[PDB]
């Protein structure tokens, strides 16, 4: 009969789906994919950390060629370079520019902390853009160090400076008028963002008075 | 009525091959884990990544940087406030476990007579306290695989040492034995924990006789 | 009726399954996918470039889980010397023919004139048979500079090898001069290879070219 | 051989299509999944909430392209007040038998002994065959407490009304003394109703209990 | 051979019956828009979220909070430093464009004698600059659909008005007619663009003679 | 002959393909769901703004007993509540508590600012946790706020203070020892997280100094 054979072709399906459910499990217990958004952050990594050919203040083109231009010539407002590798994005980012990025590490003062090492942190006040503008900021920001854990104290310094695209670097002094301010320069070139090697400097002599290597916060 | 459904079958039956050649592939999947592979690199890559510390002292972790004295690091009790020891990942034991099988290939400078050649570094016991992390007492059994005249021996002997969760180092030394045969020392990072350069090594001399890398054998 | 409502069951079920099944079939391919091997194997590459290295500049590696090295010259006699088999897995010669490549300079001591540009047509290229390891290249390199007087034209022929393991290919000098081209593969990815023109005995560089394949 | 290469081509590629299909029948999906629909109108109750309202606080507020307002007691006539045809789509009765309401209470001035718990179990509900709008029932209001002397319990039964757009189930007072009770829905979502207690001539609240359905 | 693929086409078959019905889930998907829900609540309780700011006065964006004089602040030229105005998302002058017709029902308090109605406001024309803006100048055609003794008539005045950027606001005043029918005003914020609130009112009192809901009604 | 039907077979089946993707293209034109993760939004932004029943400094249990307990008597380091609401995340939660959130708005002075209302920015320092702790910090921030646009100054006073559970409100002072410091009072209840009513204060009187509508930065 008509009504027979298909009580049983039901269940052939309902066999099939339990065989399936019996792997999409199986499937749950092995992980996820982790997220290309992975691999991008190792060849980024990786890619940050050998020279570049240029003697000081010239840097790459960001594309395809090599070629070295000096660091200056940013902006015409237009293409210095004959790639245009500038016009990228990753040139005229905004993470890159962004304000109100802070750094932070150990402080271990060779210099004057009579304590242990304290926690640095070098944070961005504010930051000239203009428009178009794919370069770099001309900056002004805050480094503040505790005195102690015991104290809960902390000193808060204000500071002007700039930051060297073809550096890498952040150089900031204080802003004035203390007449001992203290300075800090930050080394970008992990080829990270977020990590540099920064040493709280004598905004005089740029004599380092203490180092810390720092990450964001 | 018997057409539509007497034919609804063809296309049940495909399902029933599909549905199997599909645990064929779940088997093929199982075998790359992405997840696996980016580990590798990453591990491979933190390879390449020099102590800026001083030796046998510890680094921490991301929030400072400070270094500490390794004994006083390795309390067993928080060495530091954070503290980068407590969290879970490191102390995790079971990587770490012994009991494992490990071979590979001995070059030798030829301190000992005999031609390249296996080694088959395999844990024998482990004591520690109940805890306890730091210090791992351990015996074992180094064999080698290398042929004398007439066929393939096995020259294994007794081993009895210790691993040094900071040091990443392992190292083991000959029991009494008439042969003593030189002491195996093996360090972890590769950066797999799996895998560890070692290097037979006299104790007195304490140069390095051979270079042999190793790779813990499935256990099954 | 009593026929219908049974027969309609079975189909809306056979496809309830039959996309559990591709849903798998993805997620499988997904592990497998192969942009996702070569950028990983890319990232490996990374690595074997740092470090002092277990094989020679002369001696190839040849892996992996436990190493080995054997020469460069050594591979692809066609006795194994992999275990591992490299020498012989490797299924593709990096190097085809016909295949035309145009250079950007970016440091050119070298030349007068310096180029802008180069390009670098391959001619022919043949292996012998006996030999994997080194396959023979013939390659006219065309240049268009412009001198001071007039223009000039340029479309100088040399021979050259392209080398296993390397992916280096060697342009041996057109010239009597003995500037020779020396170009060193990342290989597939990319094609792209850097190019210094050296002289040829020296091996100095005085001429660095990025060189992209021409599709 | 020339047939078996023909035969393949076709099955491969019926799947290839019976996935962009199924595909796109889950895009389509997303957009009238009931889940989204009732999560996104219950915002909208929200703000019918906000505000000196459109309808009375008698009157009901059809809709909402264009209001109109009419009866509460007005809809649900069986004539259609409404264009739009409120007082008949609402498909659903909140008001089903059976239930069991479990009450926590939480502001008890009504009551001496002010109980932890109050279960209100419906015996029976009937609905006039001509009235929708509202719909009779018969419930028993259970309570364990605790007395000083003894432990005492009870189950009062009471009479009692939903009202259809109201959602508002007035439970008339099992007592003589007049305390009522009187739970406004959400309604399905959620079965869930805060149960104010109250003097039934005067609508004092006095006590506040919020029901949970009890599965 | 004539079996495996003269049947392997009840299979095709199957797919055109699918794909074809699944051209009309596709067609029922355009019609519920998510994102578009979404938005009529973001509307709807952003409805819900009075001034601040003083009336007649311009509230910034999320950066600052501080108050602007209204004519002062659509210059045309940016008001103000961010500038709220200059970021496109308002200025877009697509949603805002006249030449909309809107309907609705007018409730009366009954200055007029007749029973409640409907309204239907259509622009006729719309000047401004070429930019312009902050106020747009424009004629429209009011008309009524109310009963007489005897059939339904139809009562079209033609008006003349200002829609105003920042009032959100369109007033729609008689122009020289006999019948000088009273003033219509709506306002915008309903949250939709498309809906408005209406009243009929005179001039001279300013007073609400009635309430009128407007919606746009489809071009199509 | 075999070779031949199928010539047409194959095209019926091209012709399905593209029949299809004549319509996964017309579904890409048509948007893409926006990111649950968005009525979720809703249901937040609105939930935050209606009375609850309790006079001061009582607070409600978290679930779906409305009832009301003395905001003190957290924690217990148990449940002080019979629901336990409190040991839902919600309540015990690591942003809620999460240092160095950051609020600012545009600080218009009824009192002191001569000048064109400037911007203000409470930002929090440090804040004590311990383990368990489902409840709110005690904790120590920054007030600043600028001078001028001109005079690119600014001035940042250290705070001290904790914040009411209860009350949702943020209560800052001067930590020390200026004696003159000014403090400051942030109110939640939007029921918002990001958004707050905050009043610079005089941290004697707790007398209005200026007022600004705060956004988390």
């Amino acid at each position: 009969r008509f009504q027979y054979l298909v009580k049983n072709q039901n269940l052939h399906i309902d066999y099939l789906a339990k065989k399936l459910h019996d792997i999409e499990e199986e499937y749950n217990k092995l992980t996820h994919d982790v997220d290309k958004k992975t691999i991008r952050q190792l060849k980024a990594r990786i890619s940050n950390l050998e020279e570049h050919h240029c003697d000081e203040h010239e840097s790459e083109c960001r594309g395809d060629v090599p070629e070295c231009i000096h660091d200056l010539l940013f902006c015409d407002g237009e293409k210095d370079c004959r790639d245009g590798s500038d016009e990228d994005p990753e040139t005229c980012s905004l993470n890159i520019t962004h304000v109100g990025s802070s750094y932070t590490g150990l402080a271990t003062w060779t210099s004057c902390e009579d304590l242990n090492p304290d926690h640095a942190i070098v944070t961005i006040t504010a930051a000239h853009r203009k428009s178009f503008f794919p370069n770099r900021v001309w900056l002004r920001a805050t480094l503040s160090y505790e005195l102690d854990e015991h104290d809960h104290t902390v000193s808060t310094t204000q500071l002007r400076g700039f930051y060297n695209f073809g550096k890498r670097e952040l150089l900031l002094a204080p802003l004035k008028g203390q007449s001992e301010g203290y300075g800090v320069i930050c080394d970008f070139n992990l080829g990270d963002d977020d990590h540099a090697d920064c040493k709280i400097v004598v905004p005089s002599s740029l004599f380092v008075c203490a180092h810390f290597n720092a990450q964001r916060y | 009525l018997d057409p539509r459904l007497g034919a609804n079958a063809f296309l049940i039956i495909r399902l029933d091959r599909i549905i199997e050649k599909l645990r064929t592939k779940l088997d093929e999947a199982e075998k790359i884990d992405p997840e696996h592979f980016v580990s590798e690199i990453d591990a491979r890559v933190t390879k390449i990544e020099g102590t800026h510390c001083e030796k046998r002292t510890f680094q921490c972790g991301g929030n400072e940087q400070e270094c500490i004295s390794d004994l006083l690091v390795c309390d067993g009790h928080k060495d530091c406030h954070n503290a980068h020891d407590e969290d879970p990942d490191v102390c995790d034991t079971s990587v770490v476990k012994a009991g494992n099988v490990f071979s590979g290939t001995s070059t030798w400078h030829g301190c000992l007579a005999r031609e390249d050649h296996v080694t088959r570094i395999t844990i024998t016991a482990s004591k520690r306290r109940k805890f306890f992390t730091a210090r791992i007492w351990l015996r074992a059994l180094v064999e080698s695989e290398l042929e004398r005249h007439g066929e393939n021996v096995t020259s294994s002997f007794n081993a009895k040492g210790y691993y040094n969760f900071a040091s990443r180092r392992l190292i083991l030394l000959p029991t009494d034995d008439h042969d003593d045969h030189l002491a195996v020392v093996c360090s972890f990072n590769r950066g797999d924990n799996e895998r560890a350069e070692c290097h037979r090594v006299t104790e007195a001399t304490l140069h390095q006789c051979a270079d042999l890398f190793v790779t813990l054998e499935e256990h099954d | 009726q009593s026929h219908d409502e049974i027969i309609d069951k079975l189909i809306e079920r056979t496809n309830k399954i039959t996309t559990s099944i591709s849903h798998v079939e993805s997620l499988l391919d997904d592990r497998l996918d192969p942009k996702r091997i070569r950028k990983a194997g890319s990232l490996r590459h990374r690595v074997e470039e740092l470090e002092d290295p277990s094989c020679d500049e002369h001696e190839h590696q040849c892996g992996g889980d436990d190493p080995q090295c054997i020469s460069k010259l050594f591979v692809c006699d066609g006795h194994n010397d992999c275990r591992n088999g490299e020498d012989e897995k490797d299924c593709t010669l990096p190097t085809k023919a016909g295949d035309k490549f145009i250079g950007d300079v970016c440091f050119d001591h070298c030349t007068k004139r310096r180029p802008e540009h180069m390009t670098l047509a391959f001619e022919s290229s043949s292996i012998a048979a006996f030999f994997t390891p080194i396959a023979d290249l013939h390659v006219h390199i065309e240049i268009e500079s412009e001198t001071d007087e007039d223009e000039s034209e340029v479309s100088m022929p040399a021979d050259g090898e392209y080398s296993f393991a390397d992916h280096r290919l060697t342009i041996h000098p057109p010239e009597e001069d003995g500037l020779g081209l020396v170009g060193e593969f990342d290989g597939y990815n990319f094609d792209r290879f850097v190019g210094h023109i050296v002289h040829e005995l020296s091996e100095e560089v005085c001429a660095e070219f990025i060189f992209h394949r021409k599709k």
